[PDB]
């Protein structure tokens, strides 16, 4: 095998139309959602076709090499993680590797961010843990730009589709760490923050307020 | 309906193996067309399928797998399992048995779940569960939260909590995995969203412990004077 | 050379599965009637056999249980292992992995046993330890006619064990087997001989662990 | 499972016999030994064939069903629970429900005994724990009994039965429990063994 588009970023209502191939055959294809701790939610059934539980927002056509999904009436939460799968050569359950949905229409927020302190408590330990939080996004989906005096050390990768804040906004971590010294003999640092769009910053001063 | 549920432990050492549960419930076995099958997720990542059994018991699994892996039920006890072997980091994963049903002849598909369980795979270390405050706080912000936070060494078990303040100032909430390294003997760092203010000098103390210990050495946000 | 081990959970709950592991020095060498079995005994009861295996696949199952086990390896990956049903709390035990050598097919030796294992069940999960020093606030003795050690509480289930300066500072040792702390946990107390009067001119060591949590923590005695 | 008798007692001097019985077969089982909370040890094995190197006063022997194991000189360290091993049908390797050991005439010997205070984090919490610490004492009898003033025993009976050591000695423990406040307010802080009836006593003081 299956393959599968990375992010379909769109829309509102305006149909956006997911698809996947592998076995062009429509062979018991079907169609599945990942979100926050959740089972793997079921989209579609049949040889690609509608479920008899689930609603109106979604169709699934039988198709050709698309194994195609339309969507409609989109939300927030939508911003989930979404996958192909079918029935291939004697018990082969073939399985789908992501899409998340970026659910451009609804209205959106631009970023807020936080660059770690050169910390009072950091000075002691001898740290920088120059890592990035960001908050208050919409759409749920972000990137960080980093700018450094080309200091790239302790990288990290994520799925964020779970880091809903309480404010219905989305939230991320960006990953970066060096020790003390390096609050003072490197200075440019700034969290850059772009989520479809605005591109926001957050820099730091050599010693922590 | 039908009803499903995922059991065993959170964590195993190196080289050891897999042993994983789950009774299907809310209809049967003996139910014609239906089978179940096991999928697992690795932490921020990717979904992967692993196995199947159908209602006449033909067996079948990834090859990719096969020396691997089994798969194994009791009648007695009208219950799943599952079985790896040669257990290594990687496959610290969330495991998951759900149902399988079909169309016409051999025309498959799945349809049903339990609660879901999270397994770490790991090496073992909780030698002084230690609790720096190194917090992604103070002014160094516009957040809507300089949020406090707190970084690890040596966790083997899990989950890890996360407390600061009764959360009373909070706001744009979310707990942030703010950092991660080396799979039960773990370093790691989780948050509080207090707002975007200055926060370093001030007397601020935490919780990031790991509910089956009850157990850490701290110290307090104020070490030095210049955190604002 | 020759040594086994075994290895697997810290503790089982009611009606979940237990999965262990047995490793070894002797590596599958094909001889003298040459297997592996697997061990257990009830809490201070006798011994039960459950199981073993020999110079090839050839393998033998005990007829009252035989469903409620079942047993393999990965040879390449040099475990033995075992597999069982879903659990009722009485099968708590010791539990153990051992070396079998029997001759020219008869004849028994069982000619080595691991460390063994303390297979526990509960409907409840772990507990981690609470640990406290033990020096008096009074004191009359003189010369090494004193000893001294840790409290250790509030944890479940065992095992957890103490070592003295990284085992360095072992010497005239006492240790007691543990109690059910009776809110349903336990408790342990263990010494070590010391000068009555030369605390603190050299530190004395409790390096507690407890294998459940895998907490390890050290504390002065002084 | 293989039938044997449950205990066996007799004189330090003497070299008790010991027997278990074959329910079939048997020209084959093998002997070990359990002395207790550790992993067991291999006696003797094929019929009456002495285990390399393992200490030597364990006496190689047969018989035809009422297989039989035997010390020659008896010492004290010998008490513990003893074993018969089989071959049986297809691999199905039988175990004795085993024997235990004691070996009279020994001295036993009076405890042993330590007592500890209450910690600074029980006090924290309005808790408190005496550690009592019972050792070295002979025959494997205890009783234990406390004086936290004149107050009952509180917040913890929680007392081993007697339990061997690394020599024949034989050592407990007892955790008797108060709040904070109880012993801050009581000036006794006392325990005491009452092993084989003989007064043996220890006591903590600020
Ligand atoms: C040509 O064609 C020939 C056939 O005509 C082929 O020969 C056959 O080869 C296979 C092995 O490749 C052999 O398999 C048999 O399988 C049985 C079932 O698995 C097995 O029975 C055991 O049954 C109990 C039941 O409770 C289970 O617990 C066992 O797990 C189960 N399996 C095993 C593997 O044990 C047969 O067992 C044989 O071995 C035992 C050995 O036990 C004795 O020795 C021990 C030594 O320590 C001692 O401790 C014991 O106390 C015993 O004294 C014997 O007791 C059995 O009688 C039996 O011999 C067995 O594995 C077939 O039996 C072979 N047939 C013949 C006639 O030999 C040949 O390979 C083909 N070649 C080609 C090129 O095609
Ligand atoms: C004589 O007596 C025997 C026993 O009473 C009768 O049945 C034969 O029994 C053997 C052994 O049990 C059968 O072998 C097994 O066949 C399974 C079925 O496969 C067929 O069905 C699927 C579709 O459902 C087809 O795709 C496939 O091509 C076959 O037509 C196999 O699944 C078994 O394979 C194993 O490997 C796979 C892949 O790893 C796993 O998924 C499976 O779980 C399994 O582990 C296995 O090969 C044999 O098929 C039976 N033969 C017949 C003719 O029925 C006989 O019927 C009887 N003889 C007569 C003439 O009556």
């Amino acid at each position: 095998a299956l393959t599968q588009p990375p992010s379909v970023s769109k829309s509102l209502e305006q149909s956006v139309t997911i698809s996947c191939t592998g076995t062009t055959t429509g062979n018991s294809v079907s169609w599945y959602q990942c979100h926050s701790g959740t089972a793997p939610r079921l989209l579609i059934y049949d040889v690609n076709k509608r479920p008899s539980g689930v609603s109106d927002r979604f169709s699934g056509s039988k198709s050709h090499n698309t194994a195609s999904l339309t969507i409609f009436g989109l939300q927030a939460e939508d911003e989930a993680d979404y996958y192909c799968g079918s029935y291939g050569s004697g018990g082969s359950l073939l399985f789908g590797g992501g899409t998340r949905l970026t659910v451009l229409g609804q209205p959106k927020a631009s970023p807020t961010v936080t660059l770690f302190p050169p910390s009072s408590e950091e000075l002691q330990a001898n740290k920088a843990t120059l890592v990035c939080l960001i908050s208050d996004f919409y759409p749920g989906v972000v990137k960080v730009a980093w700018k450094a005096d080309g200091s790239a050390v302790n990288a990290g990768v994520e799925t964020t589709t779970p880091s809903k804040q309480s404010n219905n906004k989305y939230a991320a971590s960006s990953y970066l760490s060096l020790t003390s010294d390096q609050w003072k003999s490197h200075k440019s640092y700034s969290c850059q923050v772009t989520h479809e769009g605005s591109t926001v910053e957050k820099t730091v001063a050599p010693a922590e307020c | 309906q039908v009803t499903l549920m995922e059991s065993g432990p959170a964590l195993v050492k190196v080289t050891q193996t897999l042993a994983v549960t789950c009774t299907f419930s809310g209809f049967s076995i003996r139910d014609s067309g239906k089978g179940v099958a096991w999928i697992r997720q690795p932490p921020g990542g990717a979904l992967e399928w692993l196995t199947s059994i159908y209602w006449d018991d033909t067996k079948y699994h990834d090859t990719s797998l096969k020396p691997r892996l089994t798969i194994f039920r009791d009648t007695s006890q009208t219950q799943v399992i599952l079985i790896l072997t040669n257990m290594a980091p990687l496959d610290t994963a969330t495991y998951y048995c759900g149902r399988i049903n079909n169309g016409g002849g051999w025309k498959d598909h799945i349809d049903f779940w339990g609660p879901g369980l999270l397994v770490t795979v790991s090496s073992a270390s909780t030698k002084g569960p230690s609790v720096f405050p190194l917090a992604p706080s103070s002014r160094s912000t516009s957040e809507s939260t300089a949020a406090l936070g707190c970084l690890v060494k040596d966790y083997f078990p899990e989950p890890v909590t996360v407390s600061w303040n009764s959360g009373s100032l909070t706001s744009g909430v979310h707990t942030f995995p703010a950092v991660l390294q080396s799979s039960g003997l773990y370093s790691l760092s989780s948050v509080v969203t207090v707002p975007s203010s200055s926060l370093g000098t001030q007397t601020y103390v935490c919780n990031v412990n790991h509910k089956p210990s009850n157990t850490k050495v701290d110290k307090r946000v104020e070490i030095k004077t210049c955190g604002g």
